[PDB]
RNA sequence: CCCGAGAAGGGAGGUGCAAAGUGCCUGAAACCUGAUAGUGAUGGAACGAUACGGCAUGAAAGGAUCUCUGGCAUGAAGGAAUCAUUCGCGAGGAUGUAGUACGAAUGUCACUGCCAGUGUCGUAUCUUACGUUUUGAAGAACGGGCCAGGGAGUGUAUCUU
RNA sequence: AGCUUGUAGUCCGUAAGGGAGACAACCCAGCCCGUGGUUAAGGUCCCCAAGUGUCGACUAAGUGUUAAUACUAAAGGGCGU
RNA sequence: UGUUCGGGUCGAAGCAGGGCUGUGAAGUCCUGUGGACCGUUCACAAACGAAAAUCCUGGUAAUAGUAGCAGCAAAGCAGG
RNA sequence: CCCUAACUGGAGUCCGGUGAAGCUUACAUUCUAGUGCACAGUCUAGAGACCUCUAGGGGGAAGUGAAGACCCCGUGGAGC
RNA sequence: GGAGAUCGUGAGCUGGGUUUAGACCGUCGUGAGACAGGUCGGUUACUAUCUACUAGAGGUGCCCGAGGUCUGCGGGUAAGC
């Protein structure tokens, strides 16, 4: 509904972060994409990113496995989560200028928290057979990120 | 219950059946030695098939000596590279490599395979060789092929196929001995396997997928009104309520074709060095035009087109010496008629 | 380093298993095909037959055939191999059939209780010839 | 003020003792995400009880003749080893040494700075969950996906003790 | 008939711990907590603490290595010993 | 509730973890958060204690990023 | 049907987006035999078992759906 | 040949019979109705969590780092009858 306090919080001499705030995306394909892009730079978060946007480049899914098969190279299960993607990059390029603001340098900026929070659920429904209506919801996503020059 | 009985669908001597675990077919036993030394294998290409009007030559068959059209199977065989001797230690655990020496010659296309190695321990590695056979710790000597398929243009690769093929001789000197004189040079099939004699032919056979066990294993499709309830390319049953469990036994999908399989008593029926002797108008289909030394197999073989097929003298050949065949017209009319 | 030429195959497993289980020594038992089974012959290879041919493909008893894994086999029976002292036990236990090469010229120690001229009748088959009508090459 | 297409949202920044930051007081568990400790791709299951160890913690609320390691005094039940004699076919027994040396614990003197505890893992022994119907339940008998809250001997009249 | 219906005693039900491989009721045992000791039942070749224990015989069949028992085959025969 | 003695913005209740006492029900204490009430002596009352009723209401999983988004009218492509 | 084969369109398989539900005390990589209320993945003794993922059809979980509608009982009903 | 596998096998199929509601024939019953009598007709629900099997992969374990060629602890066969 509202605002989220991070569940990590870096030093504020060298933090940049930013917040996707319910993001109406998948929770598991977000979180896959926050898992592979912790601890790499930003430059080339963003290019990996981008070539999983354009299918050249595969996430790899190890905690949702289902319903994914084996992509090519030296991968397990993997997928191209292309709504999640935009949505992290969308949160990267925030903490890049949010960096940029504080007079940090965006170019060295390593992913040293990135994770997933579910948000409030907009609850739906399905019209089932037999005069049944199931759920169907809308999940929203708050996404974390925080960058700094250390590691 | 009235049990109709009814043999079990497929074989079990072939299982796991799983994908084989390389493009080379391997010989798991050699036949013994009957006579003077020389290969105990090769290696060909399968080109593909076509038929001769060869006069009957077969002992005691019904078709002695009246016009036959056999389906043959033309192979390009080319000359082979016999690379390394390699020696073999025999214990209670089993035989083991004690040593080899690698040619110190050799052609330039292997490195696509395996880096080349240097032309270094020749006769030192021989001569260790020797005191090895002498002391008595070998057993036997084995000699290590590939084939050369450069040449061929029907086949796209260029890269060798290694191989080892055991010698045929009497006395563990006598097979180091010609070993020695054969080690590095390039062993036609004629040098072999000689015109009207048996063989054996082991190739990875054609792939044909995950197919389901009607065409795996051959079993019955759903009948009459049973055709089209909901299950009619699927096995009955997997199992009794008792044991609660699928057997091995039960017909099912997974890896059909793409395995290694041995046929036994293949003849060989021509010995030919020209591939516009055999090869059709507009070439063999899928294919091209022999352009090498051939070898014509009567009857099929497994494997498809371009597919390596290994050659070795017969491991259970019941008939004796058959003689030379009286090819009257090897058909080279096309393939695609 | 345990020579078991002329040896009973339970009373040297059990001596074994008791010396390993003791809990230092690396024990190698030479000459495992050499070690004698009492009873008839023609009892000695029925039960071997029957144990042989007894599990399943999947899941059953891959009882073996050479001599030296049969003797294992068999002081593996006498050992809480399924838990830690027993694994240690059993990774400390080695069995060969004649004499490896790293082994020529070591000591032996051959156990005395375990003796088959203590026996009294000849009523006996080797376990190398037991393993060898069980198919297997040694 | 910056990013963002953006009256969305995020960062920086400020009001406020405190974000308590628009169904906004405190803000549990289930459930989900991340980090730390232990273990981990040779491994056997009512997840625990008891004892002993490895790793991490042990600031407060727990110990300071408390923790570790020894000597000395008194030591209940029990009670040697070794040696000698004699018996016994023998394994061994009896007698003496000797109710000796030892022995739970109770005191005292040195010695030492950890110990109790907490989390996880391993080793040894024991245990096939809980409630119910049952002669008999781990039952292939019935109830429970999990967590939170609600949920079952109360009043009048009358008799008896 | 691990069937049905009685009677005497003792058990389970409502009974731990120790031992029979597991065992409602079979043996020791009826049990507040901690420590030490010695025994009960049963066992001592290994799995498993303690006997490759002693004496005198039997068995050659892997018989047997199964106190009670719902868990263990008879009649008959043997110049087997 | 009557009655005695009290604690609290120099921080009450509640909440997460931990030490100590008690055979135990439980009590008390410490760390963190919190922003206004809370106990005790001697007695007395009850809409007085949950682990369970295919219990009731709410929140939320595993299934699972799975089934469905196909069958009766298979409809879209180029340029701007 | 002997005896199945090839081909077509829609599913399925793979990919992008959207996106539920039903079983569920717990643990769970099993297989054999015994025992146990006499039909055990969890007990006892053995034998196997490196883990994770994908596809497959359904052997087992006395699989799920459901206070058995057959039989009996109830000093229970209804209709005739 | 016979027999076992929950008279193996309906989350595999079929639904012919038996064992629902309708109706007819015969026999019982005053009757409603009944027949271990016959006849005609009569709904087969589920998206596979765990395990087992069948095939296909990703890892670690072993290991100078990598590649290639082999061996054979084992597993399977009816590979023939
Ligand atoms: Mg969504
Ligand atoms: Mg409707
Ligand atoms: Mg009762
Ligand atoms: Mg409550
Ligand atoms: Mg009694
Ligand atoms: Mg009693
Ligand atoms: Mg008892
Ligand atoms: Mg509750
Ligand atoms: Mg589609
Ligand atoms: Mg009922
Ligand atoms: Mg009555
Ligand atoms: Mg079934």
């Amino acid at each position: 509904m509202a605002r989220i306090n991070y569940s990590i919080n870096g030093d504020p001499e060298t933090t940049s972060k930013a917040m996707g705030s319910e993001l109406h995306i998948s929770p598991k394909k977000s979180r896959e994409v926050c898992c592979k892009i912790k601890g790499m730079k930003a430059s080339e978060a963003r290019k990996f990113l981008e070539d999983v946007i354009a299918m050249k480049q595969a996430v790899p899914f190890k905690k949702h496995h289902d319903g994914s098969g084996h992509r090519k190279g030296p991968m397990a299960a993997g997928k191209y989560p292309i709504s999640a993607s935009k949505e992290i990059l969308k949160v990267l390029k925030n903490a890049e200028s949010n960096a940029e603001y504080k007079g940090l340098e965006p170019a060295n900026m390593y992913i040293i928290h990135a994770a997933i929070q579910r948000g409030r659920v907009i609850h739906g429904f399905m019209p089932r057979a037999r005069g049944r209506a199931t759920p169907k919801d809308t999940e929203t996503v708050n996404i974390e990120m925080i960058l700094s020059e250390v590691r | 219950m009235a049990s109709i009985h009814r043999p079990k669908r497929g074989s079990l001597a072939f299982s796991p059946r799983k994908r084989a675990k390389s493009h080379i077919p391997r010989f798991r036993a050699w036949p013994e030695a009957t006579g003077e030394p020389k290969l105990q294998s090769f290696a060909g290409y399968k080109v593909g098939m076509t038929h001769v009007i060869m006069v009957d030559d077969t002992k005691n068959s019904l078709t002695q000596g009246m016009e036959i059209s056999v389906p043959v199977t033309v192979i390009e065989t080319p000359a082979i590279r016999v690379a390394a001797i390699r020696a073999y230690a025999e214990d209670s655990t089993g035989e083991k490599a004690i040593a080899e020496v690698w040619a110190a010659d050799l052609d330039p296309e292997l490195k696509r395979r395996i880096p080349i190695p240097a032309a270094g321990n020749q006769a030192e590695a021989l001569e260790n060789i020797g005191k090895l056979i002498e002391e008595g710790r070998v057993s036997d000597v084995r000699a290590v092929i590939y084939t050369l398929p450069k040449s061929l243009t029907g086949v796209p690769k260029k890269v060798p196929d290694i191989m080892e093929s055991g010698i045929s001789a009497r006395d563990l000197g006598t097979k180091f001995e010609y070993s020695k004189t054969i080690l590095g040079t390039l062993v036609s099939v004629t040098d072999v396997f000689k015109n009207g004699t048996l063989v054996d032919t082991a190739a990875i056979t054609i792939g044909k997928g995950t197919q389901g066990p009607v065409k795996r294993w051959g079993i019955q499709l759903m009948k009459g009104k049973h055709s089209r309830q909901g299950s009619l390319r699927q096995v009955g049953t997997l199992g009794a309520f008792n044991p609660s469990r699928v057997s091995w036994r039960v017909p099912q999908m997974g890896q059909m074709g793409y395995h290694q399989r041995t046929e036994f008593n293949k003849r060989i029926l021509k010995i030919g060095s020209d591939g516009e002797e055999v090869t059709p108008e507009g070439g063999f289909i899928n294919y091209g035009l022999v352009r090498g030394d051939y070898i014509l197999i009567k009857g099929s073989v497994p494997g498809p087109s371009k597919r390596l097929i290994r050659l070795r003298d017969p491991i259970r050949a019941k008939k004796a010496d058959l003689g030379e065949p009286n090819i009257l017209y090897i058909s080279r009319e096309s393939k695609q008629g | 380093v345990i020579d078991a030429k002329g040896l009973i195959l339970g009373r040297l497993a059990s001596s074994v298993a008791k010396q390993l289980l003791s809990g230092d020594e690396k024990v190698y038992i030479i000459n495992a095909e050499q070690a004698i089974i009492s009873g008839s012959r023609a009892a000695t290879l029925r039960e071997y037959r029957e144990t042989r041919e007894r599990g399943a493909t999947e899941f059953g008893p891959y009882f073996p055939k050479r001599p030296d894994r049969i003797l294992k086999r068999t002081i593996r029976g006498m050992l809480p191999y399924k838990r830690a002292r027993g694994r240690d036990a059993m990774s400390r236990l080695k069995v060969y059939v004649g004499v490896p090469y790293e082994l020529k010229g070591a000591e032996t120690v051959t156990i005395p209780d375990a003796d088959m001229r203590l026996l009294s009748s000849s009523r006996y088959v080797e376990l190398g010839e037991v393993s060898q009508k069980m198919g297997s090459k040694f």
